[PDB]
């Protein structure tokens, strides 16, 4: 596919949230590193 | 009043005029389109930070870039060096 | 001797072969059952 998620790997998103370090997050659970400020 | 337009000027893929509305990705010189700018073979969209293939008429993935290759012309072998691949930049931004 | 070297991209339990080892930091975390 195109990418995977680190929670789950929905292919399908509109864009891949990548961070410094190569944290690929779909958009949903990208939020995790931002809303509950984990990793 | 004023238009302020930074970019190539023609697509590579369509015969519309270049606006600020392309959002696509920093390409060697030739930019494509939101929309022109998908995979020859698998049509996926394409990631950010990730690699990828420019070819004559559309860019390939990372995903099928070893079949495309093979079955278009060049292959390095089995394990082998056929070339060299490129990753995508930051998508370029109308104003920021 | 030993393992030192984890040539794995897939978990037993998830069952899950990911491509990316960036996204496998996160995962062995929250996606693998709970390593918590
Ligand atoms: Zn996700
Ligand atoms: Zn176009
Ligand atoms: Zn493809
Ligand atoms: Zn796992």
């Amino acid at each position: 596919e195109a990418r995977e998620c680190v929670n789950c790997g929905a292919t399908a998103t509109p864009l891949w949230r990548r961070d410094r370090t190569g944290h690929y997050l779909c958009n949903a659970c990208g939020l995790y590193h931002k809303m509950n400020g984990q990793n | 009043y004023l238009r302020l337009f930074g970019q190539d000027g023609l697509c590579a893929s369509c015969d519309k005029r270049i606006r600020a509305y392309e959002m696509t990705m920093r390409v060697k010189d030739k930019v494509y389109h939101l929309e022109c700018f998908k995979c020859a073979a698998c049509q996926k969209h394409f990631s950010v930070g990730d690699r990828y293939l420019l070819i004559n008429s559309d860019i390939v993935c990372e995903q099928d870039i070893y079949e495309w290759t093979k079955i278009n012309g060049g292959s390095g072998g089995s394990g082998g060096s056929g070339g060299d691949v490129m990753v995508v930049g930051e998508p370029t931004l109308m104003g920021g | 001797g030993s393992l030192l070297k984890p040539a794995r991209f897939m978990c037993l339990p998830c069952g899950i072969a990911f491509s990316s080892p960036s996204t496998l930091e996160a995962h062995q975390a929250y996606y693998c059952s709970h390593r918590i």
